[PDB]
């Protein structure tokens, strides 16, 4: 199945 | 009849079947309206007989194991309004007699094995509302221009599909459209200007393509807009001022473009919003202080751009902030001290800016932080008692600043405190044994500071997994208590003033995969139980110390070390009892007394003859 919408994955240090 | 899953007409004739999650399997009355076969694990293709029932109004064929074509007798149905084939093994084109089914309504493709090109026939489907083919990898070409003629959609998805080149300004026309999916795909060149003449857009998501050029002005006369996700594209030019113009929009996702300019002031004006994700751009210029009025905000994520100045004291007034990342950037100034005033941070991060001055204590105050990350900065002055106010603190990095004095014992009051770096400052003074107290730590990265004195195994926490505490001014004996760390796997002890033995009682550390105790005043002979853990596999470093005698013969059973250095030691004898690792790849024995025949086997063969010259005896016999 195909992704739901997401947003861009937030990266921290 | 009467039977469950049938419905009649009044007229008596079957009118409707449903089955619904029967768990089936295998293959698959002219009065007949709906027909609904779902989820019944059904497998082959789809009879072509289907196109016999003339008063179908709906098929639903959905979340079964159907292969095959879509046949083309389907669309002799003209009187149908939805059609559901989703979820399922369907191969082929979607042939273009689809045009034919003139009162579709409902249309759905997604998660199928379809291919080809999306046929110009959609153009007369005029009642159609939701057309949803995502997730056919195979489905390409461009969205046709023909799209424009279904007035009434309201939902287009085409994610994770093939579908390419640039959408057609065609789109323009569509005055009902709600949300537009098409992300994960191959789209490129500009978005359409004319994508503004769409008055009822709400969710517009086109992440994950080519997509070049730059944001069109024209998204600003979208008075509906709620959700904008072009993240991770080619997108180049500045962000429009006027997308400040839709009041409605609570999420904008710009990130991983080449988009430049300024983070705009008509910000302010959105009241709706809660997200703003501008990070891995080019934006330059300073945090307008109008994003502070954004009373909404939780997430506010400008990290790896081009910004400057100082971050803002109004940030206070976002009292719903959970998440700000700024880092990567060019910002200057102090932290400011009202960040304490958003109550419900979880997640600092201020990496790799210019920030200086001191850390402002109120930041400590948050019971909610589990994050703060303020590494490589220019912060100075004293870590604050009030570190341990921060009850939930679980991942604190304060490494590569200036940070002076010592490390506060109130440290010690953070039970679940995981992951410590102060690596990297001009910290002074002792370890202090109220670390003992923080029982959740596993990563502990204290290098490059100035601390001294003594280390204890009552100073440190049992649970601890990784220590580095080189290159400081450390001191006296490495304490027999080592021994009680039983998770310890890596430990870095190097470029230190510590003397003495090396403790038999390291031999309990029965995780132990790394060990550099490098470039200490370290003396005596190498225990024997130093090879008594077999765990020890990534790297052996006992180098620039006073070590003598031999290399005991335990050091036979580190069948699984990679790396050993000895070097510059005092150390005697031969390397015999190394001639059966098998698993060693890297040997620097230079630097030592050690004298006698090396064997010709490659791997000794492989050692430098400067190596060998700086011993005493040591050379390549001939067998
Ligand atoms: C961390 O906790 C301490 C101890 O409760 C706070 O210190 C006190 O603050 C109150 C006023 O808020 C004073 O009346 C006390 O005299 C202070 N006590 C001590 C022992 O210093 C401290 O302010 C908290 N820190 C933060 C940053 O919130
Ligand atoms: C072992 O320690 C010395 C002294 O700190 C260091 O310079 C050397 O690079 C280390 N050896 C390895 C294999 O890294
Ligand atoms: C010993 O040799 C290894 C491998 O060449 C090297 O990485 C290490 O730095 C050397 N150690 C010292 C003390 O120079």
């Amino acid at each position: 199945d195909y992704w739901r919408a997401k947003h861009h994955p937030p990266k921290n240090n | 009849c009467n039977w469950t899953g049938v419905k009649c007409n009044r007229r008596g004739e079957v009118s409707e079947i449903q089955l619904k999650e029967k768990q089936l399997q295998g293959s698959l009355l002219k009065s007949l309206t709906s027909l609904t076969l779902s989820s019944l694990q059904l497998t082959g293709v789809i009879p072509k007989e289907i196109g016999d029932f003339t008063e179908l109004e709906l098929l639903d064929l959905s979340d079964n194991s159907l292969s095959g074509d879509i046949p083309v007798e389907i669309f002799r149905l003209k009187k149908l309004k939805t059609l559901s084939l989703n979820t399922n093994n369907l191969e082929g084109h979607i042939p273009m007699e689809i045009g034919n089914l003139s009162g579709l309504v409902e249309l759905m493709l997604f998660d199928n094995k379809l291919s080809g090109e999306i046929p110009r026939s959609i153009g007369e489907l005029k009642n159609l509302q939701v057309l949803r083919a995502g997730g056919n990898k195979n489905l390409r070409g461009e969205l046709p221009w023909e799209i424009g003629n279904c007035e009434n959609l309201v939902m287009l998805g085409l994610a994770e599909t093939s579908l390419s080149g640039k959408l057609p300004a065609s789109i323009g026309n569509l005055k009902r459209v709600q949300t537009i999916a098409i992300y994960t795909s191959l789209l490129s060149g500009p978005i359409p200007d004319e994508i503004g003449y769409c008055t009822e857009l709400q969710n517009l998501y086109l992440y994950q393509n080519s997509i070049s050029g730059s944001i069109p002005t024209t998204i600003g006369g979208l008075k509906k807009l709620q959700s904008l996700l072009l993240w991770q594209n080619n997108l180049v030019g500045k962000i429009p001022t006027e997308l400040g113009n839709c009041p409605e929009l609570w999420l904008i996702d710009f990130s991983e473009n080449l988009l430049t300019g300024t983070i705009p002031r008509s910000f302010g004006k959105l009241e709706n919003l809660q997200e703003l994700q501008l990070s891995v751009n080019q934006i330059s210029g300073t945090i307008p202080e109008e994003l502070t009025n954004c009373t909404k905000l939780t997430h506010l994520e400008i990290d790896n751009n081009l910004i400057t100045g100082e971050i803002p004291s109004l940030m206070s007034n976002l009292r719903s902030l959970t998440m700000f990342f700024a880092w990567q950037n060019k910002l200057t100034g102090n932290i400011p001290q009202s960040l304490s005033q958003c109550r419900e941070l979880q997640a600092i991060d201020l990496s790799y800016n210019s920030l200086s001055g001191s850390i402002p204590k109120e930041i400590f105050g948050l019971r909610n932080l589990t994050k703060l990350l303020l590494l490589s900065n220019d912060l100075s002055g004293f870590i604050p008692p009030d570190i341990g106010n921060c009850t939930n603190l679980y991942r604190l990095r304060l490494n590569g600043n200036r940070l002076a004095g010592s490390i506060p014992s109130e440290i010690g009051n953070l039970k679940n405190l995981n992951f410590v770096d102060i690596s990297e400052n001009r910290l002074v003074g002792s370890i202090p044994p109220a670390i003992s107290g923080c029982e959740s730590l596993e990563f502990l990265d204290l290098h490059t500071n100035s601390l001294s004195g003594s280390l204890l195994g009552t100073t440190l926490p049992k649970s601890l997994k990784f220590i580095d505490f080189s290159d400081n001014a450390l001191s006296s004996t490495l304490p027999p208590g080592i021994g009680l760390l039983t998770e310890l796997t890596k430990l870095n002890l190097a470029k230190n003033r510590l003397s003495g033995e090396i403790p038999r009682e390291i031999s309990t550390c029965r995780s132990l995969q790394l060990l550099n105790l490098g470039e200490n005043d370290f003396s005596g002979e190498i225990p024997d139980e130093l090879g008594q853990i077999p765990s020890l596999a990534i790297s052996l470093n006992l180098s620039c110390n006073r070590f003598v005698g031999e290399i005991p013969s335990r050091f036979s059973d580190l069948k699984n070390l990679g790396v050993l250095d000895v070097s510059h030691n005092q150390l005697t004898g031969n390397l015999n009892v190394l001639t059966d690792l098998q698993n060693l790849v890297s040997l620097n024995i230079s630097y030592n007394d050690f004298s006698g025949d090396l064997p010709n086997t490659p791997f000794f063969r492989r050692l430098p003859l400067s190596d060998l010259a700086s011993n005493r005896g040591l050379y390549i016999s001939n067998a």
